[PDB]
């Protein structure tokens, strides 16, 4: 996927591994290295007039 | 069943006439709508990723 990852401050349960959101897309990611939580937004855009 | 309305009658007669002694300022409110939220949407962000 493309997009920015940052820090999150999402409390995931041990076993838990993604995160998603309502339209079932990952939201928040577990890196297998480290065992980090991330989170997943896409990037900068918009229309332009 | 419901209460269709409050039952009345008038008290007609053909030589008998009702006239006000009196008045009253009303104030009544009235709301109406103007104009939703203007949308806009993205073709390709939307239908792809
Ligand atoms: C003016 O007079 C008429 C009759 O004298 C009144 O009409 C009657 O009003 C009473 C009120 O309790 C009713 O019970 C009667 O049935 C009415 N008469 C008829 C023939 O129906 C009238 O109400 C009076 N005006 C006012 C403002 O009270
Ligand atoms: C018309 O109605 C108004 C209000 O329903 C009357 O004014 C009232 O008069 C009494 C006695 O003078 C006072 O105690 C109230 O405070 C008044 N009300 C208000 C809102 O000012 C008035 O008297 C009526 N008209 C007539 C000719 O009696
Ligand atoms: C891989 O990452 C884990 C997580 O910190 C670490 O414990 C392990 O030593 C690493 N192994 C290698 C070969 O880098
Ligand atoms: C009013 O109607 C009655 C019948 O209900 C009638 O007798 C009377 O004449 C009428 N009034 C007038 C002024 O004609």
């Amino acid at each position: 996927g493309t997009g920015v990852l940052t820090e999150s401050n999402k409390k995931f349960l041990p076993f838990q591994q993604f995160g998603r959101d309502i339209a079932d897309t990952t939201d928040a990611v577990r890196d297998p290295q480290t065992l980090e939580i991330l989170d997943i937004t896409p990037c900068s855009f918009g229309g332009v007039s | 069943t419901m209460s269709l309305g409050a039952e009345n009658s008038v008290a007609y007669s053909n030589n008998s006439i009702a006239i006000p002694t009196n008045f009253t300022i009303s104030v009544t409110t009235e709301i109406l709508p103007v104009s939703m939220t203007k949308t806009s949407v993205d073709c390709t962000m939307y239908i792809c990723g």
